[PDB]
């Protein structure tokens, strides 16, 4: 019964690539020939921000693109003033550990979590003044790799054990778990209708899942390697991909194939993270070369190299205004671009 | 606009009492070395933390060795595939890897041989120390003193290998244990050795599981590697 | 898609030989450190050899050093194991893997959760 | 148990995914470039902004 | 003169070379210094100040060696500018010394340095350091036996300064920090010979299942530059201070003072240039340059 199973399943993946090809009538490259070109743009380091001990793994945005959290594996977590450079907050946190971090969109709340399995919700707004513990959650079976919120009450998580989940904060338990990852999950990006998210995990694929159907409605399986970095493209219609293949692929949810692939001859390492402008004409992406290049997503060309780091870019986060850009790395510092 | 400068200052005032409580944590921080425990589960690594303290991912124990404190972290709940969550210990000042000698028939010995490879040349783990344990002596010299699971018949090039010239040995083992246990020594320090840029070094270093030198061992161990460092950097070694 | 089709396999007689293949597509072959790994019934997996890149760099474990041989062809993205004077035990599912990353020695392909870079592998047998 | 529950789960899922609409490339291009287009002026970092409302400056 | 515009020339060429290589060594430690945390940095920035210093020192000498009149009313005057010099020296040989002593506790006590190391310690140091180099370049000012009678209406540092003064700062100065810079030295040449010993023996073993005098090479150097630099003009103070009839004031103040000067020189490079951090910042400095 195995082998007519696999049969079957091969024979049905043979559909569903011919399927796709019949879809590709012409290249996104060779259409977008006419277009000007961005030509070249040199952004440089307008911020530096200095406290971390150690390296800093990850860091999100506020909505209202004036603070930012970064999570450092020293076991701090600091709220930064963007504008100003000053710290509002320095959360010490339990485990050392720490892998994720998120800003909820009201930024009541910040959540994260790491190789302890748990994430932690932490209220900025207690009457007492003082950062407190909210909730506690630890029903995954891996580390957290990546959390974003939906609301104040909602946050899906990312972990380990090869399966997403939907946390409900108030209760603290699973609304919906997400299962049919094969490698560790690693990233997650919300789309901008908060209906549907995408994730890579290190199966040299990405699913896009229903958050309240609870189930995957498309795969794309272009990669090659481990994907480390997933981010929607602003109209919410596509989404961009970093792998440890050092090429970044960009996906469209309705043509279900790749569009074109970023890649060059020099670049050899792969990519931590990657970020769409407000437009969507700009992608950043962050190497382990010390550098984040920027990318003409529709030209195939690179437009600037930020090289600001001297250590493995971590992070790489657009603000919602699409004001700048803040990079983070192993070295502790964060670089502010604009 | 006067609550402006006023909201300023108070951002300022904030900003210095975060200032001097990051400058105490920093000050514990370097005063405190981390350390990552690693291995097979059938191995006498979870003895060890039990000697030594006498559902989460991740468990630490707190130990002080002449007032100078170790933190230790043992990874567990955590799936087999490594390469992803071993980048977070790229910074720890040794990885302690415990390996038990006496377990040749899976061959965990082969596993453990190739797990120490990949962790000595993973691109992001070059720069941190590995203290090798070569643990459950008792065990191997048991099983080599009389009985019949020849080493050759896995490793075959221990049928043309003698024990080093420059080894002391116990008073009391037999020369066959000894041989055994220099050849897996040898074959562990060969992956390690093959590198030879000097930027990190192994430690083998043959442990029982209820020895309790180990807590000496990996203190002497992390002086050394402070040493070697510093040595390098002012270009001595 | 990443795909590794094994071929080659069934029964032989005890010290005969057998050729096993590992068809791969969907990946620049070259750029990818490559290995065997086999799994007895009732045992976990082992690893057998890896071939490096160029192949220049080659290894065995020490119960099939001298027996088999690896080899790669990276014109035709083929991986090839050579097994003679086989013996029972080495009766298992022979799984051809890809561990993650190129231009990368470091290589974690002995997981015993699923791994998503190995083919289905295939059973070869050695009995009279 | 396990070994054909995987394939029969995943059998099923990629039926399920086998019954989605698609779209032609070039529709999802034309629609890439006319957001672009249309939202190019709207992003600080693709074109320059005066130093009187950046905020980093 | 002749003979003092030639010896002039070189003391400007010596003093801009001096003066530039400083400034780009403390300009490389400060941007180092704000991209890590590193204490031992601090050190080097001193080192560096302390060289520029000298550099600058020497420099006012310039006015006497060119083409220049001079009067008794001098005295005063040039005195200071060469209590300056000494205090200079001074500090420089007092930096090389905190160095290796910061050198010595590290490598002895691994733990306790990194425990207790920090900036206050630094500063402190630093501070004091400064102190203890002023103070000795100006104990001749007060000091009445120091103090060098029948001015001539020209100056030196023997033109008023007595050689006693030499004398004292051979004795009590140079030669005791000479003396705990060679201990220093040689116990981490031990350590690093028995290390190297130990990592020798394992590779053996490695290559066998498949260097020793580069730490005296950095030793060497590293004391026959803190010796060398000063030990001639000391030893030639001495040897003048026991004499009766000695005329070696043609060598003593005219080349053997170099020496301790070409030392300024060559610590912007074994202290700073030496270190990979350095030398990448300083490529770094030339790509921003290349790059305007
Ligand atoms: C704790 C550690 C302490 C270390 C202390 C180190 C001290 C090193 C000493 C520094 C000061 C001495 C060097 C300065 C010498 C300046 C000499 C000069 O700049 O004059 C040259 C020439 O122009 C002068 O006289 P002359 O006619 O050629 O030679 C006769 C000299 N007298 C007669 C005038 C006395």
């Amino acid at each position: 019964e195995l082998d007519q199973l696999r049969q079957e399943a091969e024979q049905l993946k043979n559909q569903i690539r011919d399927a796709r090809k019949a879809c590709a009538d012409a290249t996104l490259s060779q259409i977008t020939n006419n277009i000007d070109p961005v030509g070249r743009i040199q952004m440089r380091t307008r911020r530096t921000l200095r406290g971390h001990l150690a390296k800093i793994y990850a860091m999100h945005w506020g909505t209202d693109s004036r603070l930012l959290v970064s999570a450092s594996q020293d076991g701090k977590l600091i709220i930064w003033d963007s504008y100003t450079t000053n710290k509002v907050h320095a959360i010490p946190l339990r485990s050392s550990w720490v892998m994720t971090c998120a800003y909820a969109p009201s930024g009541n709340y910040v959540a994260c979590g790491g190789l302890d399995n748990i994430c932690s919700i932490y209220n900025l707004k207690t009457r007492e003044g003082n950062v407190r513990v909210s909730r506690e959650l630890a029903g995954h079976t891996g580390y957290l790799s990546c959390c974003r919120f939906l609301d104040d009450n909602q946050i899906v998580t990312s972990s380990g054990d090869t399966t997403c989940a939907l946390w409900d904060i108030e209760t603290g338990q699973q609304t919906t778990t997400f299962t049919g990852h094969t490698g560790d999950v690693m990233s997650l990006s919300l789309a901008p209708d908060t209906r549907l998210f995408v994730s890579g995990a290190c199966d040299a694929s990405a699913k896009l899942w229903d958050v309240r159907e609870g189930m995957c409605r498309q795969t794309f399986t272009g990669h090659e390697s481990d994907i480390n970095a997933i981010c929607f493209f602003p109209n919410g219609n596509a989404f961009a991909t970093g792998s440890d293949d050092a090429t970044c692929r960009l996906f469209d949810l309705r043509a279900d194939q790749e569009l074109m692939t970023y890649s060059h001859d020099n670049i050899i390492c792969g990519i931590t993270s990657v970020s769409f402008s407000k437009s969507g004409r700009l992608l950043l992406a962050g190497y382990d070369d010390f550098n984040c290049n920027v990318w003409d997503a529709l030209k195939a060309d690179r437009a600037g190299v930020l090289a600001g780091h001297d250590n493995r870019v971590s992070c790489l986060g657009v603000t919602d205004d699409g004001m700048a850009v803040a990079t983070g790395s192993w070295d502790s510092f964060l670089k502010i671009w604009n | 606009t006067e609550d402006q400068r006023n909201e300023e200052k108070a951002q300022r005032e904030a900003n210095k009492k975060i200032e001097k409580q990051l400058q105490k944590d920093k000050q514990v921080y370097r005063a405190t070395h981390r350390l990552l425990l690693l291995g097979a589960g059938e191995s006498g690594k979870n003895t060890i933390v039990k000697q030594m303290r006498i559902t989460s991912g991740i468990f630490e124990t707190k130990f002080q060795v002449d007032k100078v404190n170790f933190h230790m972290f043992d990874v567990g709940a955590q799936r087999d595939e490594r390469r992803k969550w071993i980048q977070c210990f790229n910074d720890v000042t040794a990885i302690i890897f415990v390996v038990a000698s006496s377990s040749y028939n899976t061959n965990r010995l082969q596993a453990a041989l190739k797990l120490f490879d990949s962790i000595w040349n993973n691109k992001w783990l070059r720069d941190t120390s590995v203290i090798l344990f070569l643990n459950k002596q008792d065990l191997l010299a048991e099983k080599v003193l009389a009985g019949k699971s020849k080493i050759e018949d896995y490793f075959p090039e221990f049928a043309r290998y003698t024990t080093p010239e420059d080894a002391t040995p116990e008073p009391g083992e037999d020369p066959r244990v000894t041989r055994a246990k220099y050849f897996i020594r040898d074959e562990f320090l060969r992956i390690s050795t093959a590198s030879g840029d000097g930027r990190h070094y192994c430690y083998p270093h043959f442990t029982c599981s209820v020895d309790t030198e180990n807590i000496r061992r990996v203190f002497n161990d992390c002086r050394d590697i402070i040493q070697r460092m510093h040595l390098r950097q002012y270009e001595l070694l | 898609q990443v795909q590794l089709q094994e071929s080659g396999g069934g029964l032989v007689q005890p010290g005969g030989s057998l050729r096993l293949s590992c068809a791969a597509s969907g990946f620049t072959f070259s750029n990818y450190k490559m290995n065997w790994v086999r799994q007895a019934p009732g045992k976990g997996l082992e690893w057998v050899s890896d071939i490096s890149q160029s192949g220049a760099s080659i290894s065995y474990t020490g119960s099939v050093k001298g027996r088999f041989t690896i080899s790669r062809d990276n014109a035709k993205n083929t991986l090839y194991l050579q097994m003679n004077s086989l013996k029972p035990e080495d009766t298992a599912v022979y799984y051809c893997a890809r561990c993650p990353a190129p231009f990368t020695r470091d290589c974690f392909d002995v997981t015993s959760t699923t791994y998503a870079y190995r083919g289905q592998g295939t059973q070869v047998t050695v009995s009279s | 148990t396990a070994s054909i529950a995987q394939a029969r789960k995943l059998v099923e899922q990629l039926k399920m995914e086998a019954n989605i609409d698609r779209i032609k490339v070039s529709k999802a291009a034309a629609d890439l470039m006319a957001y672009c287009e249309a939202h190019a002026k709207e992003d600080p970092l693709l074109t320059p902004v005066p130093a009187s409302e950046n905020p980093f400056r | 003169m002749e003979s003092s515009f030639s010896f002039g020339v070189i003391l400007a060429v010596l003093a801009s070379l001096i003066i530039a290589t400083n400034t780009l060594v403390a300009v490389a430690v400060l941007l180092l210094i704000h991209k890590n945390d590193g204490v031992s940095l601090c050190f080097t920035l001193n080192l560096a100040v302390a060289d520029t210093l000298i550099g600058v020192a020497i420099s006012g000498l310039l006015t006497d060696q060119l083409s220049s009149p001079s009067r008794p009313t001098q005295k005063t005057l040039c005195s200071l500018r060469m209590a300056f010099v000494t205090s200079s020296a001074a500090a420089s040989v007092l930096t090389v010394m905190l160095i290796t002593f910061d050198r010595y506790l590290a490598i002895k006590q691994p733990f306790r340095y990194l425990k207790i190391m920090s900036g206050f310690v630094a500063g402190a140091c630093i501070a004091g350091l400064w102190l203890v180099s002023y103070l000795i370049g100006f104990l001749p000012l007060g000091i009445p036996m120091f103090q060098q009678t029948a001015y001539k209406g020209q100056c030196s540092f023997f033109a008023v300064f007595h050689p006693h003064f030499v004398l004292t700062l051979s004795c009590v100065g140079f030669f005791p920090a000479m003396l705990l810079f060679v201990f220093f030295y040689c116990d981490m040449l031990k350590i690093a010979s028995m290390h190297s010993q130990q990592i020798r023996k394992m590779e053996h073993a490695g290559a066998m299942a498949g260097s020793d005098f580069k730490a005296l090479r950095t030793v060497s150097v590293l004391i026959g530059s803190f010796a060398l630099s000063w030990t001639p003009f000391l030893i030639t103070g001495i040897v003048q201070v026991a004499c009766q009839e000695c005329h070696l004031y043609l060598v003593l103040e005219r080349y053997l003072w170099l020496l301790g000067v070409g030392n300024s020189l060559l610590n912007p490079l074994i202290y700073a240039y030496w270190q990979k951090e350095v030398r990448l910042q300083l490529y770094h400095m030339a790509l921003g340059v290349k790059k305007v």
